[PDB]
């Protein structure tokens, strides 16, 4: 790595940057490239799981959590559930009863609930002074080795690059996670670039990079206030306390103009692809909530939106709204078994993200769906 | 079940209703003069029918964690009513029923 | 100037039905949403529940077995039933006109706003007695 | 390096209550009480176990 408080991915597990990267333009050469065998992805894919690991180790478990919850909507509406239970202190004789707000989707029903990981792992909080905001980290050669870059402005996944340089070392990429929009990349410099390993196949994804980003407000409105209960000795889970105001949905805001541009130049571009056919969009068709919506992390908060506002078009020869949902326990590049738990963040969010791309597939006119929750995609 | 409170003519009148809300509100003024059917004073908050002068007027509904609050600034002796209090709130159930009113008692008749 | 000029039985006995008509002048009943209100004396008073045209009716849910809410619109009169009168229901009986707007607070697409009533026309009122 | 990575069977340090009814007309049947996912409920299991 080089890169350059304890963020997630900021362990200090390697060096700085160079404060005036080199790049030297080799006149001349013709180099093959290939997207899709480049084990650059597999070295990126693993340094992130093994940083957000790490990360996540020196921090308090919440087994002592997994009891029978009493929960209700009594004080909450005229999605969110109160529900009470009992804890240990740090005096190993004694019990109390005590109070959380939790979300519906991380809790299920079996003296009414239980969390919904309890019957197979355990769940680790994150730790609480732990951001997630992406830091750009750049990936550099070792004594022997160069890294080559291909500069052709229409270049797409493989082939021949007729304008190689050499670099000590690539751009800082930031480890955006997200599942059906890219978000927060590079932009092509003169035209939308439809990248796939086979264009033809259903088996294959399709990664569209656009060349001019659209703006995405989400918001989760709700003032939650945070309140810190003890567990053990030293041991401190954060729950959602009450809130304050009134409760509102979460959601996510899209020009109407610039999203219908977006697709009037994705469905020309894909038009050179395929025949003069005619090109439909539909939601994602199924599984679960990590597929089917959106996700991405606004400010520690996870968001899972609902994108069939925007996949539902069909193409031939205002203000988007987008509603969301928040979950706390999640589970991560599929890795069943390793629940984490988020802590809730006091105060209002908002954030502005780019959106730079999308993640299409093929259903066996074309349709096309938003998908693909593998990250090395996104990579 | 209705509040006391007095005040002398001229007098400003500090009249509350209810507990405290707890979402966004709206909440509706009426007066009951003695014998007489009640009327409307103040809806939405801060919105008085015609009729009714400038001397009456309310506390926001864009506030939490605070009680309804109905001022008469300027207080005559054509104020002496009873002042009953509906509210309606986003994170509450309808109310069907009024809370208790404050008698306004105005002074030196 | 809408006036509303009410008319009832005054005593009625226990379990019996109690009916009260509201006799509306100056607009008419179906342009209009109606509302009861009880007042037992010396108490804040109670909304029984409304009636208009669409099937926008509603009641106060201690009442909404006992009572039931009409409009007559050959006579122009608003009828108030209720049964199974008992001492508590001694109380001054009100008709009264009903307007409506909303309160909005949050998307209106996800429906975060609340519709809410208040009544600016009133009615002198009835006594009603349950022996 | 092979037995890290599972299960330790330190919950179950309990009395067992072992008899050998349904046994032979060396090999003991007993019933114990152990945890649960939930940790404020218990169950009586069996298992039988060499002597
Ligand atoms: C993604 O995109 C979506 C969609 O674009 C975004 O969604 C928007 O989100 C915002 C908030 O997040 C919502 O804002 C609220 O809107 C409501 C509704 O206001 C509209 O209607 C008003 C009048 O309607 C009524 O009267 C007319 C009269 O004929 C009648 O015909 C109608 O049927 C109805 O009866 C209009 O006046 C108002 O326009 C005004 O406000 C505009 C705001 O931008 C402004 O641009 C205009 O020029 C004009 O000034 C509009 O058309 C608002 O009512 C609400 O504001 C009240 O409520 C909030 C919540 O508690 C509170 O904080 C505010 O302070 C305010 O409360 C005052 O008014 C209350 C009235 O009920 C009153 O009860 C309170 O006590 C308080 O009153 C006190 O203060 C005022 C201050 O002036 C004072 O005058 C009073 O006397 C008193 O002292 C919000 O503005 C949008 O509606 C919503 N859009 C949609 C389509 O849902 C989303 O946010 C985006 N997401 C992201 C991430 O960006
Ligand atoms: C707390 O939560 C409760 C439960 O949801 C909520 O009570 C509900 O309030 C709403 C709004 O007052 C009621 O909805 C109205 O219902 C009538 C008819 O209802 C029938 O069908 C329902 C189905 O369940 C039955 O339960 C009920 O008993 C009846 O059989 C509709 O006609 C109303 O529509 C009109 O008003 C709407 C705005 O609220 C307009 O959008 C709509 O277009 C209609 O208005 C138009 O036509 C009118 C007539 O011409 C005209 O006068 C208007 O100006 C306009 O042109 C509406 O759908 C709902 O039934 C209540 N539910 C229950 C179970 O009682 C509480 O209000 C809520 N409280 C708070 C504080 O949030
Ligand atoms: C795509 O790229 C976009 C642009 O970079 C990203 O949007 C940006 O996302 C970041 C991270 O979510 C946003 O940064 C946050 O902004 C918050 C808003 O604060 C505002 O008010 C402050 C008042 O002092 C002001 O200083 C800020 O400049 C700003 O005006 C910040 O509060 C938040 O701070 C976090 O980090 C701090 C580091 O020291 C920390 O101290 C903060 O602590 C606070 O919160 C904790 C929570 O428990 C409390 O315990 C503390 O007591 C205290 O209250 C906090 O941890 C941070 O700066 C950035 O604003 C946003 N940009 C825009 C335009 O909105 C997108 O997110 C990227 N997309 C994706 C998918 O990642
Ligand atoms: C779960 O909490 C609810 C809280 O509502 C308990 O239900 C009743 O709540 C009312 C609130 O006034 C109490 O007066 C009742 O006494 C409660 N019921 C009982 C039987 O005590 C509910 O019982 C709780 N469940 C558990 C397992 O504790
Ligand atoms: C742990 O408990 C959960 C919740 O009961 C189980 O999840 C359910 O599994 C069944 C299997 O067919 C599904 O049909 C349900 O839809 C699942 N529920 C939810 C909420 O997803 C889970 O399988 C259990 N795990 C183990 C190891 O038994
Ligand atoms: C071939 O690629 C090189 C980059 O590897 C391009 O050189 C850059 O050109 C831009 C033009 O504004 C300069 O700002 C950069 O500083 C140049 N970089 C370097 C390393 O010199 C070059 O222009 C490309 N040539 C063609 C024909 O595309
Ligand atoms: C989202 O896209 C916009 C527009 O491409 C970026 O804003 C500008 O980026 C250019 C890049 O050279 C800067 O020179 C401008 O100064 C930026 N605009 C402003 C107002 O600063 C924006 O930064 C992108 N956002 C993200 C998160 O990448
Ligand atoms: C990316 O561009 C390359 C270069 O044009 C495409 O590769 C050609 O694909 C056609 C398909 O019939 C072959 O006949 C050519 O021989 C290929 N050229 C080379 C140099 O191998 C590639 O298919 C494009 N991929 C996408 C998704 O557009
Ligand atoms: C790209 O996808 C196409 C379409 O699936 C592949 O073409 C098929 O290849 C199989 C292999 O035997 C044939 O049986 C099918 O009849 C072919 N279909 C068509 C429409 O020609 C193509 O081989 C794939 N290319 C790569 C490199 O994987
Ligand atoms: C969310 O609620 C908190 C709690 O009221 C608001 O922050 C402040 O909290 C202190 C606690 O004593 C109050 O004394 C302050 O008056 C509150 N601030 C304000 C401006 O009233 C917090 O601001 C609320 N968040 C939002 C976005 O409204
Ligand atoms: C997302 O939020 C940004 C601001 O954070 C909005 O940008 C502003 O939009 C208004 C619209 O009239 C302009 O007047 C401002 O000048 C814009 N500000 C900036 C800094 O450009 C943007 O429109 C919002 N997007 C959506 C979809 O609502
Ligand atoms: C996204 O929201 C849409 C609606 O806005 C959901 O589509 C509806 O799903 C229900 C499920 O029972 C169907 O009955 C409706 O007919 C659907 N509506 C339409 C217009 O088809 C959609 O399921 C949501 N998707 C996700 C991933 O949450
Ligand atoms: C894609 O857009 C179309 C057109 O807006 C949606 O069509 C609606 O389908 C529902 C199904 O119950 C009908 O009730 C609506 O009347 C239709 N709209 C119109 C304007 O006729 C379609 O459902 C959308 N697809 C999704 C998944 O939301
Ligand atoms: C918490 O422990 C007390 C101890 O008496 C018990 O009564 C109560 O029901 C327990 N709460 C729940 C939700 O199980
Ligand atoms: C909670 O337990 C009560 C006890 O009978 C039951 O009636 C209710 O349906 C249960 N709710 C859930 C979610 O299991
Ligand atoms: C993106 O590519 C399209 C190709 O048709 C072009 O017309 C458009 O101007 C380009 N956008 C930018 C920002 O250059
Ligand atoms: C997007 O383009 C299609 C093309 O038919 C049009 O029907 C649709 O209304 C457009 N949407 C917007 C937001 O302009
Ligand atoms: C298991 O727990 C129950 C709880 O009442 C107890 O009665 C039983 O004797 C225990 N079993 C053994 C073998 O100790």
């Amino acid at each position: 790595c080089a890169s350059d408080k304890r963020n997630v991915w900021a362990t200090h597990a390697c060096v700085p940057t160079d404060p005036n990267p080199q790049e030297i333009v080799l006149e001349n050469v013709t180099e093959n490239f290939n997207m899709w065998k480049n084990n650059m992805v597999e070295q990126m894919h693993t340094d992130i799981i093994s940083l957000w690991d790490q990360s996540l180790k020196p921090c308090v478990k919440l087994t002592p959590l997994c009891v029978t919850l009493n929960c209700t909507n009594v004080n909450v509406t005229n999605e969110i559930k109160n529900c009470s239970f009992n804890i240990t202190t740090e005096l190993r004789d004694k019990k109390k009863k005590v109070y959380a707000l939790f979300y519906r989707l991380d809790v299920v029903p079996i003296s009414n609930y239980r969390l919904i990981n309890c019957n197979t792992s355990a769940i680790t909080q994150a730790c609480p002074k732990v951001s997630f905001e992406p830091i750009p980290i750049h990936y550099c050669a070792p004594a022997g080795f160069a890294i080559l870059k291909c500069n052709d402005k229409k270049f797409n996944g493989t082939g021949p690059c007729k304008n190689v340089s050499t670099v000590q070392c690539t751009h800082g990429i930031k480890p955006v996670v997200s599942t059906q929009l890219l978000l927060n990349g590079s932009l092509a410099e003169e035209e939308i670039i439809i990248r796939s390993e086979n264009i033809t196949n259903n088996a294959k994804t399709i990664i569209v990079q656009l060349n001019e980003s659209v703006e995405i407000n989400c918001t989760r409105p709700n003032n939650n206030t945070r309140k810190s209960i003890r567990i053990g000795p030293g041991q401190w889970f954060y729950a959602t306390g009450d809130i304050i105001g009134d409760i509102r949905q979460a959601h996510c805001n899209i020009s109407g103009t610039k999203w219908n541009k977006t697709l009037q130049q994705v469905v020309k571009k894909l038009r050179e692809h395929f025949n003069n056919k005619t090109i439909i969009f539909n939601p994602s068709s199924g599984g679960d909530l990590e597929i089917t919506t959106h996700s991405f992390n606004c400010g520690g908060e996870f968001f899972y939106c609902n994108t069939s506002g925007l996949f539902n078009s069909t193409w031939i020869g205002d203000t988007i709204t987008l509603p969301c949902r928040i979950k706390q326990i999640i589970n991560m590049w599929q890795r069943v078994g390793q629940p984490m738990y988020a802590p809730p963040i006091q105060g209002k969010i908002r954030c502005v993200s780019n959106i730079t791309g999308l993640l299409l597939t093929r259903d066996g006119t074309e349709t096309f769906r938003p998908g693909g929750g593998d990250m090395r995609d996104n990579w | 079940a209705p509040t006391f409170v007095s005040v002398a003519p001229g007098q400003t009148a500090r009249i509350t209703c209810g507990e405290e809300s707890l979402g966004s509100r709206s909440v509706i003024w009426y007066q009951q003069r003695p014998g007489q059917a009640p009327s409307l004073i103040i809806y939405n908050n801060n919105d008085r029918p015609s009729g009714i002068p400038d001397r009456f007027s309310g506390s926001p509904g864009s506030t939490f964690g605070t009680t309804a609050t109905l001022t008469i600034t300027s207080v005559e002796a054509g104020d002496e009513a009873d002042y009953y209090c509906h509210i309606w709130d986003s994170r509450r159930p309808t109310n069907w029923v009024f809370g208790e009113g404050t008698t306004l008692i105005v002074l030196s008749q | 100037q809408v006036h509303l000029q009410e008319s009832g039985p005054g005593l009625v006995k226990p379990s019996e039905t109690l009916s009260l008509t509201c006799n509306v002048s100056g607009t008419l009943v179906r342009d209009n949403y109606w509302s009861w209100i009880r007042q037992p004396l010396g108490k804040q008073p109670e909304w029984i529940g409304y009636v208009h045209d669409s099937g926008d009716t509603n009641y106060n849910p201690s009442l909404k077995s006992r009572v039931h809410l009409s409009l007559d619109k050959s006579k122009n009169l608003v009828s108030l039933r209720l049964t199974g009168v008992t001492a508590a229901d001694s109380a001054i009986y009100y008709c009264a006109t009903t307007k409506h707007g909303r309160r909005i607070y949050g998307v209106v697409a996800f429906k975060e706003w609340f519709t809410y009533f208040y009544m600016d026309v009133w009615g002198k009122g009835t006594s009603v007695t349950v022996s």
